[PDB]
């Protein structure tokens, strides 16, 4: 009696580059941006990848070094080899970047910027304000200034472009 | 931010800010997207009378964060 | 005076030495042959300076 | 907790559902281990991500 593990039924594994390894110069980033256990691009060539993190902006060009940052609500853009920019917005998550040219961006939440609507966020942004005021307690206080902060972050976003 | 200290853990800051962007989605959209984030799960322990009594080990809606 | 920003230097280079054998323990040996490179390079300037200091002092 | 095993239902195919396993272990357990990938040659694989 030996159970499986969920992992052994998921091929797409992750691959690793080797410490004593020649370089190579890529020319695409293999982007794999998920949602809620669902992705929208699978393994997709693109030229760039703009994230805004925590400390701040990054910019994911192939090669990049291998690293994990810790998003924010925020405007995520992907630029092909092309010259087509595609721009999403999240609500959170992590992005994992491997030297070997790989990106993973898992978020709770990525919808288009274009799914969004400013008079919506204004309104809502408004009533969180009223809401501030009143807030029961400290708790209520501080996730108020989370949903404004967010609210803030994508009437930002639009208003950009 | 400032939710850290009062012990707010990550989870729920995640679900706070997945709910206000789906608030923020078009009339259109949302149709789909807020069938992400409404709460429909409960805690429940089998009593003897037969009563599921709910338990308040952690809450359910963002409100009673 | 010179050797002031020669010694320092030694240590800067074995500083971050330290942090990198942190972050990558089994990149050492390439790392610690790189650091005894720039410490080699530095003591030349240094050699450079005591050789003037010998030329002004024993003449 | 000394971990938090998930047991569930994989489903292959139309017709095939296995059994499947997630563990999640302690905090201090996990940080043991990756620091250990970390350093040692062992986990080999883990060594770039737990770094």
């Amino acid at each position: 009696h030996d159970l499986p593990e969920g992992f052994e039924f998921m091929e797409h594994k992750v691959v690793n580059k080797d410490i004593h390894a020649p370089h190579e110069n890529l020319e695409t980033l293999r982007l794999t941006l998920t949602r809620q256990d669902e992705f929208l691009l699978r393994e997709e060539p693109v030229k760039c990848v703009t994230v805004t993190g925590t400390n701040g902006e990054y910019g994911i060009y192939p090669g990049h070094a291998y690293k994990i940052v810790q998003l924010n609500p925020s405007p995520l853009t992907v630029e092909y080899t092309d010259g087509t920019t595609k721009k999403y917005f999240v609500s959170g998550g992590f992005a994992h970047i491997n030297n070997e040219g790989s990106c993973d961006v898992n978020t709770v939440e990525c919808t288009l910027l274009d799914d969004l609507d400013l008079a919506i966020a204004e309104k809502e942004l408004a009533a969180q304000q009223a809401a501030l005021g009143s807030a029961k307690d400290d708790k209520a206080k501080s996730v108020v200034e989370i949903r404004i902060s967010v609210i803030e972050a994508v009437i930002a976003a639009l208003k950009h472009h | 931010s400032s939710w850290r200290d009062h012990g707010i853990s990550y989870l729920k800051y995640l679900n706070v800010c997945t709910e206000t962007l789906h608030s923020t989605v078009k009339e259109s959209r949302r149709a789909k997207y807020e069938r992400w984030s409404k709460p429909c799960y409960t805690a429940q322990r089998p009593d003897g009378a037969g009563g599921q009594e709910t338990i308040d080990k952690v809450p359910i809606h963002t409100k009673d964060y | 005076i010179a050797l002031a920003g020669v010694g320092l230097g030694i240590g800067t280079i074995f500083g971050n030495l330290l942090v990198a054998c942190a972050r990558q323990p089994n990149l050492t040996k390439m790392l610690f042959n790189y650091a005894i490179l720039g410490f080699a390079l530095t003591e030349a300037i240094g050699l450079f300076a005591l050789m003037l200091a010998f030329l002004m002092l024993f003449s | 907790a000394d971990r938090y095993q998930v047991i569930f239902n994989r489903f292959v195919s139309a017709g095939v559902q296995r059994n499947a396993v997630y563990n999640i272990p302690s905090y201090e357990k996990w940080k043991e281990d990756l620091a250990d990938a970390a350093s040692s040659d062992n986990q080999k694989n883990r060594y770039l991500f737990a770094n």
